[PDB]
């Protein structure tokens, strides 16, 4: 059912809805790298599961400023 | 001479699974931050190591 | 039983279904939720709180955006849909679930042999601290100096002056 | 350098007062800091003491031979892009101001450098995931340094979410070969590349592919490079491949080793369709900027095929292409940032509307340069002229040695391909030519008092004031001679090549 | 450390459900020739209260055994069998001694760690009076390598840390051997 | 205890966060299961010897 | 000059009391974070004139001793 | 996107559509048919229909060209040069 | 040399030694090819994942169902729930079949 | 094809989304015509291979223009046969170019 | 290598004579610029020079070990 590209369907229909679509994807590839480190008894892994969480999230702060601000200057005359 | 030079530098030796460099100089795990004896399963002693493979310098 | 199944059955029902950016948020907590339970227990606890402490933190700061651009565009647009052929999309994805074709290594056991040579007993989280801070600490550094970056990029980018 | 240097930035501009003196002369300071880097940088580092390879902080960074060119290069090429934002491109405060108003625009530069020059140099997958983001965030803020304008805030939205993809795509390609084999370090994984599978590698040039615009993802760099501004659609457009492709040669270099024959179909595949809409695409175009956007997309792949076959002579062809197209990539874009001045003014049909971010938008808008400037014409031309090939042009030499790797390595389809693709571009690039001067022997005798640079008031009218400024004019005469006079110094060229090594040795 | 493993029990059977554990037992011995041993049957609270004790009697085995172990390359758990046998029998010894001669101390000492979260630091009075029975009937002392002789916690007069909690028994035996020993 | 070593369920069932290149190839290209089966067919054939 | 802000290369210490004064936030903010490496810097003179640091911990696994194993031991045999 | 879609063919097909759903004098309409004389339109009758026209086309009528305006065509002129797409949200152009 | 499979304490973990014994193997000089340090991979590959162990289970599986070999008759005993892990099931001279405490330690 | 349909039902009022949608969308003589050419390449090109004891650019080149034809005649029926002759004898020379040049590299 | 650095001062004059063409101002515009441009290109000529002649010499080392390797090949 995946290589019809049904994950397609369920993103919604609104520019943050892909956003959260990337952030599901890159937790997925967080998650399997704790699932790998943690039967290996690794820590390395897990140091690398800890950087992704965090680069993960600078991701999305630079993501929604881009986004806060695109949404600004349509609502930008201010003449009030 | 300039056909001969040519030859020598735009011959690439063949790489395979059995012959390729890796650059690494040192045996990992003399130290550990803890715990540096668990199961014993180090059988690699570094007070009766023998040589590396050292890399070429073609220059030198 | 295996619960877990039934929870990502529901969640997956309402993402086909969404419409609105605030359901797309809440998709996004009732997979968080999911994630973090089954991390609770089975493979490591310690990222199960490390992911609560985090991305809950990015829901709010996400949810409080969502307010500020809500422009009325979905609470009257229509959706077709079809609840037969819904059930039927995820029935067909239910079939499938194996997402390795190793079947000696998904069907037969192991187990691990404890040893007592570890008398100095320390959580995880010490370790990964002891190494990040001396094996890895230019990652450590590289990374504040990308959080640097945010914060300066945060402000051009938003800043109207 | 870059790094202490680069705080000192940050808190400096922040305490002074806001005002277009201080941000350019600001500018000027991250002139000299990349210039200082370069110093440091050539004062320690020689090619033949990294020859063998050398690793760096507990082994996540190796740097040979091969990567300390490209770094070299990154700097060089950063300081002739910062002469534009540090000196006057056309001496028209109108015009001009615009790279002065954004006090972080040097601030955001020294970051992507950072992270340019850390790329090629990756030796673990953790750090590979930390570099590649810190790149491409950079490259996002750059897009959107110009936070009032639309098509820059719309730019900067699209980049971020395809480059997001590709990070993810990369990211999830080192996650599983870590689930494979355990290890994180680029050199224990290379212990063990007969055992794991070959094309999770395959999975991360993918990633790598998106970020420099590869077909079939190429459609979201045209659009990005057009929208944007051509001060940023200079940098965003040159900096990210020469970082990435050197990458993707060392990559490239290790999936080799198992010399994985459907790998190699699988980027032939890519390459041949990127030949064909880098090509046929730019036929039927009337924006410049996004005419110069599919004809980066061609030169890539040509660069592509010299990667693919990765022998010692892909060592020679991609070294030497990648210098001379920044050099003809920095050329092209300094001459149309300046010929902004021959534009008329409107003193009507199909309302065109021209912004200050992009004066110069249109392939006609080019018209009547021979007459306006002869010098300047001329220069474009041999630009032009390098890029179709011409010989003894430094285009010509690029292609000559890209066809010696891929036929060398049994390439045929490609290499002809190549050929029939560098014939169909040569089309829309003979339109950039006929634009400047086919129409000069019935404009000679005209009169265009309603120029831009017509606007610009005389001092004593006994002064002989030139029309265009110091730096950016002398950078033009530079470049152009360098493209034009390289069968000077051709043969000593080549030979620095045949010394940079990728772990050949013998 | 709670974090969960392949190797020993979990934290809640929600995690054995998720994992689908069996607790796998085997109904083989050893084969015979192996020599038989009798295994050590004191509990945590015994353990810990004569672990000083086992070390200082046993300190050549168990250096020997860890040297077996070592010097092993890999092999250590086949190869060292014999030189296990010999730390579980003197072990065993130790505790059959306390069990023999300091029974009241010992029980007293253990039963205390039991009381008070198994803590060194909260059972010192029923440590001391264990320490100085042991010396008196066994010749073993107590001793912390690595530090000089007076600067051991254990001999701390007036320590930091004390114990929230008295310990009754341990009170009155402490008490009684204040008066009488120390006339 | 003996357990299985599986996935998170999440994992594999979640709509979105089980699709990713190297997923796909897991779940629906042999290249990576057939040259391991050569692995567990060496077994085997080399006892007899 | 009755209210002028001080220039901090001319006047170090009129330069302080400014901030002191304006911002304490961030003056006594910055006293505070400072004492953190300077007590640092200061260990040294600890280290001799008061104590001397402690012995490290075995934290590093069994103790083994650096000898080769004693073949004339004997005792609870077979 | 935000780009006018109108045709002169298609505005006047629509204008007259929209005056033969009142008590006009005559159906048929054309560019030259004026408001007052061929349609016997009062003031009152005469700015229901320019309401009823700004409704179908989404513009509004300024006061003086409301004021003055004579013709059919006159308001197929004014439809063609000034209508414009109602700017959409954010997600419906970039998505 | 950077370290890898470090254990959940700071140390060295199961697979450790067998990744420590292929660095050497690789990086030794004697060696003209890496021939000889393949079957050491092999090793560290089976000792994180087990894939031919669990192959070889899988044999013994199957084989013994074409036999008509009851899996109870030649398996191991195990028991499923932590809290019936009884001291009749542990052998115990006086051992109950009633549950064993887990609920708080 | 299904999963668009449910694409357009997840929105029609956004006409970012259609846009896209259409150009991905086939036809129904597409969604028929392609496997059949494909299904027809994939049988000729092996069975004209196995005619000659291996593969060549004169096989391939009839495998494609063959196959191509027979897809032609389905979904592009509103066009003249010669209009169709003409693609197929086109799409059939580059696959026989495609051969002749060793595929996408002559490897050893 | 004063013919060498001649030619590379001729490229210099060139390059600000070629700059002149530019900025539409009579060659004779500021002559002492010639004087900068050419002895900028002479710095970078003496360097390109000392590039030149390391490079010739590293050549030769490798071009050793490449013989010796093509022998063993040819054989
Ligand atoms: C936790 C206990 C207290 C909360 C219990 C509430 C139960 C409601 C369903 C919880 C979420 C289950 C997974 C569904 C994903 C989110 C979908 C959603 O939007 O909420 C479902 C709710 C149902 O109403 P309905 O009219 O059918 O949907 C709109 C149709 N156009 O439509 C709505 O929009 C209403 C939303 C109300 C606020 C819900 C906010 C999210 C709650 C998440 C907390 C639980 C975490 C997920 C646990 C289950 C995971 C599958
Ligand atoms: C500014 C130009 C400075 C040129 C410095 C070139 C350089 O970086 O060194 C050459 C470098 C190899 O150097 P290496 O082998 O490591 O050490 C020996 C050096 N003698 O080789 C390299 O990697 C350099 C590759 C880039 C070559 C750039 C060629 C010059 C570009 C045109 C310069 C135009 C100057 C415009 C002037 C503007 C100001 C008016
Ligand atoms: C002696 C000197 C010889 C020198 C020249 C040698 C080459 C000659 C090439 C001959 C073929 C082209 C000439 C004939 C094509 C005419 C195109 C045409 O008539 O219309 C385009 C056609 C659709 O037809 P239509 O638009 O409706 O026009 C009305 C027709 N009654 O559109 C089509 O249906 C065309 C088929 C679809 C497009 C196929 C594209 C696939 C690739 C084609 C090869 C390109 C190879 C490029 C290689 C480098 C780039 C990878
Ligand atoms: C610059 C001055 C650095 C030198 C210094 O302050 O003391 C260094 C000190 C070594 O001196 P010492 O204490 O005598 O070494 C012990 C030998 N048994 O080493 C130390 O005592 C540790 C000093 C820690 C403070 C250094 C970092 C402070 C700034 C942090 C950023
Ligand atoms: C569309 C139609 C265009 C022409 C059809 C292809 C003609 C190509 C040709 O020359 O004939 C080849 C083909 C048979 O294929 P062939 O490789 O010759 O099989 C071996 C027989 N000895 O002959 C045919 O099948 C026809
Ligand atoms: C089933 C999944 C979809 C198929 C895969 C598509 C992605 C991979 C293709 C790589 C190129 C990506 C191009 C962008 C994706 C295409 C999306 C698409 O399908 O749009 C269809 C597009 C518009 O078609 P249109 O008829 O105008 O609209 C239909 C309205 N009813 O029609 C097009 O114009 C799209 C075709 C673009 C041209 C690509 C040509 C590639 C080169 C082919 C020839 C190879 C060159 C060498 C030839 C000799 C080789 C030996
Ligand atoms: C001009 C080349 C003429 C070759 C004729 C040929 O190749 O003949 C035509 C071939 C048939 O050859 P075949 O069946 O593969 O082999 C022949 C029988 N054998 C196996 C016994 C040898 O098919 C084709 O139409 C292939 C397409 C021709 C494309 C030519 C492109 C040339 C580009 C310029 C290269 C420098
Ligand atoms: C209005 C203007 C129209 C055009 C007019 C053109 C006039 C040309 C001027 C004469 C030049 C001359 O005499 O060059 C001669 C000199 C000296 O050569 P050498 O040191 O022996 O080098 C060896 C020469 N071999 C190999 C032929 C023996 O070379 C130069 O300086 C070269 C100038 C640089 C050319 C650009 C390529 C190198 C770029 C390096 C960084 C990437
Ligand atoms: C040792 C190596 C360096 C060479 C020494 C000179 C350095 C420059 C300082 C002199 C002052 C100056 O540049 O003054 C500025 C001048 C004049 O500009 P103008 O337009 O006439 O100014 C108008 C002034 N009026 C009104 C009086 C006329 O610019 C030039 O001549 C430009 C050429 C720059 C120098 C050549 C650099 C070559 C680098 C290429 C190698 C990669």
């Amino acid at each position: 059912m995946d290589l019809i590209l049904l994950m397609l369907v369920a993103v919604g229909l609104n520019i943050i809805d892909i956003y959260i679509m990337i952030e599901i994807l890159i937790m997925g590839c967080t998650v399997n790298t704790i699932y790998s480190a943690s039967l290996d008894n690794d820590m390395i892994g897990l140091i690398y599961s800890l950087i992704q969480i965090i680069i993960a999230g600078v991701e999305s702060a630079i993501g929604l400023s881009i986004l806060v601000n695109y949404n600004r200057i349509r609502n930008s005359e201010e003449i009030e | 001479s300039t056909a001969d030079l040519y030859g020598l530098i735009s011959f690439t030796p063949k790489r395979d699974i059995h012959h390729y460099v890796i650059r690494v100089d040192e045996v990992p795990g003399k130290h550990f931050p803890t715990n540096t004896t668990g199961n014993f399963g180090n059988t690699v002693d570094f007070e009766n190591l023998e040589p590396r493979r050292k890399p070429i310098n073609p220059y030198l | 039983m295996n619960l877990e199944i039934l929870d990502l059955s529901i969640l997956g029902f309402y993402s086909l279904i969404s419409s609105n950016s605030f359901e797309s948020i809440a998709i996004l907590v009732a997979t968080i939720m999911p994630v973090i339970t089954e991390l609770w227990y089975n493979y490591s606890q310690l990222f199960a709180l490390l992911y609560t402490l985090i991305y809950v933190g990015a829901v709010v700061i996400l949810f409080v955006f969502i307010l500020s651009v809500i422009n009325e565009k979905e609470e009257y647009e229509y959706e077709y849909s079809g609840l037969f052929i819904l059930i039927l999309v995820l029935l067909l994805d239910d079939l499938d679930d194996n997402e390795s074709n190793d079947n000696d290594y998904n069907n037969v056991y192991i187990t691990d042999y404890a040893d007592w040579f570890n008398n100095y007993n320390e959580s995880d989280l010490s370790v990964i601290g002891n190494l990040l801070f001396t094996e890895y600490a230019l990652l450590l550094l590289i990374i504040s100096f990308i959080l640097l970056m945010s914060i300066i990029g945060l402000i051009l980018i938003v800043k109207k002056d | 350098m870059l790094f202490t240097s680069l705080l000192l930035i940050i808190v400096y501009g922040s305490l002074v007062n806001k005002s277009h003196l201080l941000t350019k002369l600001i500018n000027r300071l991250g002139l000299i800091i990349i210039i200082y880097t370069l110093l440091i940088h050539l004062n320690i580092n020689t090619l033949e003491n990294l020859s063998i390879g050398i690793n760096m902080f507990n082994n996540l960074l190796l740097i040979n031979s091969f990567n300390n060119t490209i770094i070299e290069l990154i700097l060089i090429i950063c300081i002739l892009y910062v002469l534009l934002i540090s000196f006057n491109i056309t001496g028209l405060s109108i015009i001009d101001n615009l790279n002065y108003s954004k006090r972080t625009f040097i601030v955001i530069v020294l970051f992507n450098i950072i992270g340019l020059t850390l790329l090629p140099l990756v030796n673990d997958i953790m750090i590979l995931f930390i570099i590649i983001e810190l790149q491409s965030y950079s490259l996002y803020l750059l897009t959107a340094i110009f936070n009032e304008s639309h098509n820059s805030t719309k730019s900067a939205l699209y980049y971020f979410i395809v480059g997001s993809i590709a990070s993810f795509i990369i990211l999830d390609a080192t996650v599983s070969i870590y689930d494979d084999l355990g290890l994180t370090n680029i050199q224990y994984i290379l212990m063990y590349i007969d055992k794991l599978e070959i094309f999770d590698l395959l999975c991360l040039l993918f990633g790598l592919f998106i970020k420099i615009g590869l077909a079939p993802f190429y459609s979201y760099s045209i659009t990005i490079y057009s929208l944007s501004p051509t001060i940023i659609t200079n940098y965003i457009s040159l900096m990210p491949k020469l970082s990435i492709l050197t990458l993707i040669y060392i990559i490239m270099h290790y999936i080799n080793i198992v010399n994985n024959t459907d790998l190699n179909y699988v980027i032939s595949f890519l390459i041949l369709i990127s030949m064909f809409i880098g090509s046929f695409g730019g036929l039927n175009v009337i924006r410049i900027k996004t005419l110069l956007a599919y004809s980066s997309l061609l030169n890539v792949s040509y660069m592509l095929l010299a990667i693919l076959s990765n022998s010692n002579e892909s060592i020679i062809a991609y070294i030497y292409y990648i210098i001379q197209y920044s050099l003809t990539h920095i050329n092209i874009f300094s001459i149309i940032l300046v010929i902004s001045i021959y534009l008329p003014i409107m003193n009507n049909m199909l309302n065109v509307m021209i912004t200050k971010y992009s004066p110069i938008e249109y392939i006609n808008q080019l018209k009547n340069l021979f007459i306006n400037n002869i010098f300047i014409a001329i220069a474009l031309c041999i630009s032009i002229f390098s890029l179709i090939g011409i010989p003894p042009l430094t285009g010509f030499y690029g292609k000559y040695l890209v066809l010696i790797s891929g036929l060398n390595n049994g390439y045929v389809l490609l290499s002809i391909v190549l050929i029939i693709a560098s014939s169909i571009s040569t089309v829309y690039y003979a339109t950039i030519l006929k634009v400047l001067s086919f129409d000069t022997l019935s404009f000679k005798d005209i009169i265009s008092n309603n120029l831009i640079i017509n606007t610009s008031p005389e001092n004593n009218n006994n002064e002989i004031k030139p029309e265009i400024s110091n730096v950016i004019s002398y950078v033009i005469s530079s470049l152009t001679l360098i493209i034009l006079l390289i069968i000077i110094q051709y043969e000593n060229i080549v030979k620095g090549a045949y010394l940079v090594l990728l772990y050949n040795w013998v | 450390s709670s974090t969960h493993t392949n190797d020993s029990l979990n934290s809640s059977n929600y995690v054995d459900k998720l994992k689908d554990t069996h607790f796998v037992f085997e109904n083989d011995k050893l084969p015979s020739e192996i020599p038989d041993v009798e295994e050590v049957g004191a509990t945590t609270a015994p353990l810990l209260s004569a672990a000083y004790f086992i070390g200082a009697k046993c300190q050549d085995y168990n250096d020997d055994f860890m040297l077996c172990q070592k010097e092993a390359k890999g092999n250590g758990p086949i190869d060292c069998l014999k030189e296990g046998r010999r730390v579980t029998r003197c072990a065993s010894g130790v505790l059959k001694d306390l069990n023999t001669h300091c029974s009241d101390e010992f029980r007293l000492h253990w039963q205390c760690l039991s009381f008070s979260n198994l803590e060194y630091k909260n059972c010192r009075k029923a440590e001391s009076l264990l320490n100085k029975c042991v010396f008196e009937k066994m010749n073993l002392v107590k001793k912390i390598p690595g530090i000089p002789e007076d600067r051991q916690i254990h001999l701390k007069q007036n320590p930091v840390l004390k114990p929230v909690a008295l310990h009754q028994d341990s009170e009155v035996a402490f008490k009684k051997a204040q008066n009488e020993n120390s006339i | 205890p003996y357990s299985n070593t599986r996935r998170p369920w999440v994992l594999r069932r979640h709509i979105i966060m089980k699709n990713s290149p190297t997923k796909w190839a897991r779940k629906y290209s042999s290249r990576r299961d057939e040259r391991e089966q050569e692995i567990k067919d060496d077994y085997i054939r080399g006892m007899g010897e | 000059a009755i209210g002028d802000y001080p220039v901090y290369y001319k006047q170090p210490i009129r330069w302080l009391s400014y901030h002191a004064h304006t911002r304490p936030h961030v003056f006594y903010a910055i006293a505070v974070a400072a004492l953190g490496p300077v007590f640092m810097m200061a260990t040294p003179l600890r280290r001799k004139f008061l104590y001397d640091d402690h012995e490290p911990l075995p934290a590093n696994g069994y103790p083994l001793p650096n000898r080769s194993r004693d073949k004339t031991l004997t005792g609870y045999d077979d | 996107q935000s780009a006018s879609t109108l045709t002169k063919e298609d505005v006047l097909t629509r204008s007259v559509s929209v005056l033969r759903g009142f008590e006009v004098k005559t159906k048929d309409i054309d560019l030259q048919t004026t408001f007052v004389q061929d349609l016997g339109m009062d003031s009152l009758d005469l700015n229901d229909a320019l309401v009823a026209l700004e409704e179908e086309f989404d513009v509004v009528f300024d006061d003086k060209t409301a004021n003055e305006i004579k013709t059919v065509g006159e308001v197929v002129d004014f439809v063609l040069a000034n209508y414009l797409p109602t700017e959409q949200s954010i997600n419906h152009t970039i998505r | 040399a950077p370290l890898q499979q470090v254990g959940r304490h700071g140390g060295p973990n199961k697979c450790f030694g067998e990744f420590q014994r292929v660095v050497e193997c690789m990086t030794n000089a004697k060696h003209d090819s890496y021939e000889p340090c393949n079957n050491l991979k092999n090793d560290y590959l089976e000792c994180r994942k087990h894939k031919v162990e669990r192959y070889k289970a899988f044999l013994m599986q199957k084989h013994a169902e074409e036999l008509g070999k009851d899996p109870e008759e030649i398996g191991a005993p195990f028991v499923r729930k932590r809290r019936f892990l009884t001291s009749k099931t542990l052998g115990l001279v006086d051992g109950d079949d009633y549950e064993i405490g887990v609920e708080k330690i | 094809h299904f999963r668009r349909l449910m694409q357009y039902k997840k929105g029609s009022a956004r006409p970012g989304l259609a846009k896209y949608l259409n150009l991905f969308s086939l036809s129904k003589s597409q969604l028929i015509g392609f496997p059949v050419a494909l299904g027809a390449f994939s049988f000729l090109s092996h069975s004209f291979a196995n005619l000659q004891e291996g593969q060549t650019a004169t096989g391939e080149f009839a495998a494609s223009s063959i196959a191509s034809l027979i897809g032609l005649s389905i979904f592009r029926t509103k066009k003249p046969l010669s209009s169709n002759v003409a693609i197929a004898v086109g799409m059939g020379s580059l696959f026989g170019f495609l051969t002749w040049a060793g595929n996408f590299n002559l490897g050893d | 290598m004063i013919a060498s650095l001649a030619g590379w001062g001729l490229f210099g004059v060139t390059v600000r004579a070629y700059q002149q063409g530019i900025r539409k101002v009579p060659f004779s515009y500021y002559p002492l610029g010639y004087v900068y441009s050419a002895l900028g290109w002479v710095a970078f000529g003496y360097g390109f020079n000392l590039w030149t002649e390391r490079n010739d010499k590293l050549l030769e080392k490798r071009v050793e070990k490449l013989k010796e390797s093509r022998n063993l090949r040819l054989s």
